[PDB]
């Protein structure tokens, strides 16, 4: 699963369906952020 | 030095049944308060090749952007700029341009009044 055609399909196409299903074949994987700071 | 790949953006449609995913899975919606800056800070993976993002706000714009911070250099990858997202969801993507930390700012500065209700997700490819 080449990452540059990952991205040219969601782009196309986009919706909860195939993103779960990118999820599914692991080609995107869920990230976690570390920090969130608050500025004024 | 580093040549920095273009980011690429994009907009799709279903506002509700994001929001309604992002509530179901996590309770990660960040508030944005009045004149406040919200800095989400994602970590590049040792192997990993993209960072895609999604975000989206209920009742009103909000300002995004994303910086990358090295390994403190900041190159900027998309710059801040207002978006409706209320409207639609957005969504985007980049290629690590080196090992480092990405800033989402999510950019409230401008608004004196008003809070911003932010849902997003992060994902990364390998």
């Amino acid at each position: 699963p080449p990452p540059e055609c990952i991205n040219d399909l969601l782009k196309s196409v986009d919706s909860e369906e195939i993103r779960e299903y990118c999820k599914k074949k692991k080609w995107i994987i869920p990230e976690i952020p570390t920090n969130i700071e608050r500025a004024m | 030095l580093p040549v920095i790949a273009a980011p690429s953006m994009w907009t799709r449609p279903q506002i509700k049944d994001f929001k309604e995913k992002i509530q179901q899975d996590a309770d990660s919606v960040i508030t944005v308060g009045r004149g406040e800056v919200v800095t989400v800070r994602v970590p590049t993976h040792e192997e990993g090749s993209y960072l895609f993002w999604e975000f989206a706000t209920d009742n009103y714009d909000i300002g995004f952007g994303v910086y990358f911070e090295w390994t403190p250099l900041l190159d900027e990858i998309v710059p801040v700029y207002r978006r409706d997202c209320h409207e639609e969801v957005y969504a985007g993507s980049h290629q690590y341009p080196g090992r480092g930390v990405y800033l989402l700012k999510f950019d409230n500065s401008y608004s004196l009044w008003r809070s911003k209700s932010v849902y997003y997700r992060v994902y990364y490819t390998r």
